[PDB]
């Protein structure tokens, strides 16, 4: 049987999945106690009688968000043993979380990832959530991406990271921590999916048109994405993509498989009375720069192949008649080598909205993931934030005393110049 | 004869016939197209009697209206050849 | 005496097949329970040829569906007429085959094709004569790409005399489903030259603007689709399951439509399509159909058959009607314009009659067209294929599975080798 399990990594981790699990329960009518008043398999296991518990792991080495889901309203949904805390946090430090502490905790990681994956029939793929900016995300993320790539071979996962923003980013040593991120999601993930925080709140300052919003509103945002990649292995549709097929038809290379994401309708209550919602209209407001959920401008580089998934009441023309369209934009450009750069899939529910969410009931949706050659700058612009900071060596006697070397660093960095290169020789035209 | 089990129903969230991405405008009937699947009129031309109906009076918007047909009917007429009659 | 074993591959083959049945089940008039209810008593002279006899009076399709994941097998046994099969035919995989053509050709086809050829054999020797094979797929996915071929490859090698009919769909040019269907639907065809007797081509966008232009369908779905595709289906076989004034089996339409092994690639279409504003206006007599079936727009593959002259021809008229007036308008469309038939093959076009027609139709046809128009199609796959394997894009989940890049070149050079036997033929 389809099924999928996630691995929710650092704040941003816990986070993301506290608004991911919270539309999952709502899209099938799982109540928060864990009992429900065919399709719930793939993320909820069925025990016992009248019981369902998610298929996730919870770890973060702060101790102070995961006992806020463990008092929160989610309390009787999570096995209590499935949350792991710990004593003390990695503390935007990648060498705690990969040498000093990470090891401590990440046998403890793998114990429960066996009772997943044994309860678990067929398992179909894992998602991974983390923000490489932080000590947890980053550090302890690698070192559970590096057990999990040498005990299940051939196993797709999803990585939905949060890089730093150009303008808006927190912590000063995320680039620090991003670099050296790098040097394992590359050889590791399968599909990565990148997301940055600024691009999302520009999503929120004029789509939804909400003034002030915070990382609330981005988690609940994010997820509408996480359900929608995966509503096919849920629900049925004309064309059901799985996720072997995302992890083939959108990576030319396997070096290269970073990839944008969007979401087409995002209307705010006030706005979906006057706003009419066509897939010809919508399709073309999937493609917009501004709706993207990272701050790379598509103009300067081009598609390398997109894949949109649809849900709700999407008839199979439309989907081809809105991209005959779009094959003839001028604007939108593809690589020379490949002809045909769409996946289409097509799902039948439309998307479950969230009570107190700010996004509208809208009756079709697209969620396009895809692989281009701008989302070399959101590397090349971290490989400008650390080099400036590398070059006169601060913030390093922290990562140096940790177990961590100084060479990791220049190892590193020759990896993701290495990333730079391989951008701009795949968007040769010959 | 040997024990009678169920088998269990595990399977995807399936959809019934209503919904637009499964209905078959040609079910049963052999490469032709079912009725209450009209062709689309062209240009959805509503009379005045369906407005006159949902309005309470016959308001100035419906009197134009009506006099907007009346002139269509009276370029329409002829003078000369009756309908289904002869000249004259 | 003679039947057919349907075998459906893919998401492809599993909903076009289970419209299939929904429609020869139905003209033959059994319904969804498995009996049988019709009022005509020539339903039951050839029911042996699609159905097998079982207890109670059910009768059971001779169908075997084949794909990698258990999501199709759920949807067609839970849609309408599709608890008339049996559960045991149903062989499915858990993995996916995920798009893929190396997927479901070499590493989790091979585990399945041994289940599905034990019940192969079981429903060839179960019946008396086998006519032929028709199976249905696509070619630009891996489950039923990759996996089909291989199970013709293996029935080919088991059953070599007897007939094979595959009804596959192609990548289009106009738009697209998937990233890799030039290098699922290259290797496919190189699998298909050899092995498949006969191959009828289709087209998902020839079928669309036949739905919007000619049947003025507002919204046209997959469904709606494959009941065209099935309307077809049934046309083929029209003369085994029904008697008529010329008889035609399946293979009488092989040795009139192949000239040459190697050009068997064939398109077809349905004579009388009209949207319901034009029924009452429609006067329905073998001329008004002629004009429709020779019309360019009603070809359900993709290829114009305008641009290439029409090797070998093919008819299968069904319904009450004069057998010289069918025979004058065939040599009055091979004197009309004879600059788009061959000089070298006098009387083109094969004619045959079924005295039965289909359910709520008084006359119908179907359409073979062996036309050398064929190569626009394979060359413009061809075209995206050599693109894309010049910078060798996607090829690292080909290459991971056990095949080499020496079968990319070798198939490259067949569908190369394909498209330059039929345009010779046009010269
Ligand atoms: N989009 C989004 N990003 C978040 C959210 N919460 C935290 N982040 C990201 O997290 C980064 C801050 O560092 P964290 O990832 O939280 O640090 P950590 O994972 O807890 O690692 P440690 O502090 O060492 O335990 C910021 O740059 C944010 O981008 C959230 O709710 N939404
Ligand atoms: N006629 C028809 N074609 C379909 C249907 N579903 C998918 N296709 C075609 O199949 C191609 C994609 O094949 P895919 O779904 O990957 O087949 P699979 O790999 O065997 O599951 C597309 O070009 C579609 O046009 C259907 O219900 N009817
Ligand atoms: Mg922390």
């Amino acid at each position: 049987m389809r099924e999928v399990i996630s691995i929710h990594i650092g704040q941003a981790g816990i986070q993301v999945g506290n608004a991911c699990w919270e539309l999952y329960c709502l899209e099938h009518g799982i109540q928060p106690d864990g009992q429900m008043p065919d399709a719930f398999n793939t993320f909820f296991s069925e025990t016992g009688a009248g019981k369902h518990v998610p298929r996730c792991i919870f770890l973060d080495l702060e101790p102070t968000v995961v006992d806020e889901v463990r008092t929160g309203t989610y309390r009787q949904l999570f096995h209590p043993e499935q949350l792991i805390s710990g004593k003390e946090d990695a503390a935007n430090n990648f060498a705690r979380g990969h040498y000093t502490i990470g090891k401590e905790i990440v046998d403890l990681a793998l114990d429960r990832i066996r009772k997943l994956a044994d309860n678990c029939t067929g398992l179909q793929g894992f998602l991974v959530f983390n923000a490489v900016g932080g000590g947890t995300g980053s550090g302890l993320g690698s070192l559970l991406l590096e057990r999990l790539s040498v005990d299940y071979g051939k196993k797709s996962k999803l990585g939905f990271t949060v890089y730093p923003s150009p303008q808006v980013s927190t912590a000063v040593v995320e680039p620090y921590n991003s670099v050296l991120s790098t040097h394992s999601l590359l050889e590791h993930t399968d599909v990565a999916v990148m997301l940055d925080n600024e691009a999302i709140y520009d999503i929120c300052r004029r789509s939804l048109d909400i003034e002030r919003p915070t990382y609330t509103n981005l988690n609940r945002l994010i997820a509408q994405v996480i359900s929608s990649l995966t509503a096919s292995l849920r629900f049925d549709g004309a064309l059901n993509v799985d996720i072997t097929e995302f992890q083939t038809n959108l990576v030319p290379y396997p070096r290269i498989h970073f990839m944008l994401s969007s979401y087409a309708p995002i209307i705010s209550a006030e706005k979906a009375y006057h706003e009419q919602l066509s897939v010809a209209e919508i399709t073309n407001a999937a493609f917009e720069p501004a709706s993207m959920m990272v701050k790379c401008d598509p103009r300067h580089g081009k598609y390398m192949a997109c894949c949109l998934m649809y849900r709700g009441d999407v008839v199979p023309k439309d989907v081809n008649a809105s991209v005959a369209t779009i094959k003839t934009k001028r604007t939108i450009q593809f690589v020379d080598w490949c002809p045909t750069g769409f996946k289409c899939g097509i799902n039948y529910q439309p998307p479950t909205v969230v009570p107190g969410g700010d996004l509208a009931k809208v009756q079709r949706a697209v969620c396009m993931i895809s692989n281009s050659t701008a989302i070399g700058e959101i590397f090349s612009r971290l490989d400008h934030k650390f080099d400036l900071m590398y070059a006169k060596r601060a913030f390093v006697h922290w990562y140096v005393g940790e177990g961590m070397e100084e060479g990791e660093f220049s190892e590193a960095r020759e990896d993701l110049a290495a990333l730079e290169k391989d951008f701009e020789e795949v968007g040769a035209e010959s | 004869m040997f024990r009678q089990e169920e088998q269990p129903k595990t399977g995807v969230r399936q959809f019934g016939t209503h919904t637009t991405g499964k209905v078959d405008h040609m079910l049963g009937t052999h490469a032709t197209v079912r009725p209450e699947y009209k062709d689309p009129p062209p240009k959805r031309t509503v009379p005045t009697s369906q407005l006159e109906a949902v309005r309470n009076i016959e308001t100035q918007y419906i009197k134009a209206r009506k006099a907007a047909e009346d002139a269509r009917e009276r370029q329409g007429t002829s003078h000369l050849y009756a309908a289904g009659k002869g000249w004259g | 005496m003679r039947e057919i074993v349907h075998i459906q591959g893919g998401q492809c083959g599993n909903q076009i097949g289970a419209k299939f049945w929904e429609v020869v089940s139905d003209e033959h008039g059994i319904d969804p329970t498995g009996t049988y209810h019709g009022d005509s008593d020539l339903q039951l002279e050839r029911i042996n040829v699609y159905f097998n006899e079982a207890t109670g009076g059910r009768y059971v399709p001779r169908a075997i569906l084949m794909d990698l994941e258990p999501g199709t097998m759920d949807s067609v046994r839970s849609g309408p007429y599709g608890q008339i099969f049996r559960p045991d035919n149903f062989v499915f995989g858990q993995t996916g085959a995920g798009n893929n053509w190396a997927k479901g050709h070499y590493t989790e086809g091979a585990e399945l094709i041994d289940s599905v050829l034990d019940v192969v054999r079981k429903e060839a020797e179960s019946c008396d004569c086998l006519q032929g094979f028709q199976v249905c797929h696509s070619l630009g996915g891996g489950t039923g790409s990759g996996m089909g071929t291989l199970l013709i490859s293996k029935i080919r090698e088991e059953y070599p005399d007897r007939m094979m009919l595959t009804f596959s769909v192609v990548p289009s040019p106009k738009v697209s489903d998937t990233v890799v269907e030039p290098y699922n639907a290259t290797l496919s065809v190189h699998q298909l030259v050899e092995n498949a007797d006969e191959c009828m081509v289709l087209d998902n966008e020839a079928l669309y603007d036949i739905c919007f232009r000619t049947l003025k369908l507002t919204t046209p779905t997959f469904g709606d689709l494959n009941h065209l595709i099935s309307a077809v289906m049934s046309g083929i076989t029209c003369c085994l399951r029904f008697p008529g004034q010329l008889n035609a089996d399946l293979r009488k339409l092989a040795v009139n439509l192949i000239p040459f092994p190697r050009l068997h690639f064939f398109m077809v279409g349905f004579t009388p399509l009209t949207s319901r504003g034009s029924q009452q206006y429609r006067a329905l007599t073998v001329p008004e159909l002629t004009q429709q079936m020779w019309d360019a727009k009603n070809m359900m593959c993709a290829a114009d058959p305008r641009h290439g002259r029409y090797l070998t021809a093919s008819a299968l008229f069904r319904g009450r009607m004069s057998t010289k007036e069918v025979d004058e308008q065939m040599l009055n469309v091979q004197n009309k314009n004879s600059s788009y038939f061959v000089e070298w093959i006098p009387n083109n076009v094969k004619s045959s009659v079924c005295d039965i027609p289909p359910k709520g139709l008084k006359m119908s046809a179907t359409f073979i067209g062996n036309s050398t128009a064929i190569q626009e199609m394979f060359k413009r796959v061809s075209e995206q294929f050599t693109a894309m394997f010049r910078r060798k894009a996607f090829l690292h989940w080909y290459t991971g599975e056990g095949m080499d890049e020496m079968e990319f070149t070798e198939a490259e050079s067949n569908m190369n080798d394909l498209v330059s036997e039929y345009q010779q033929y046009q010269d």
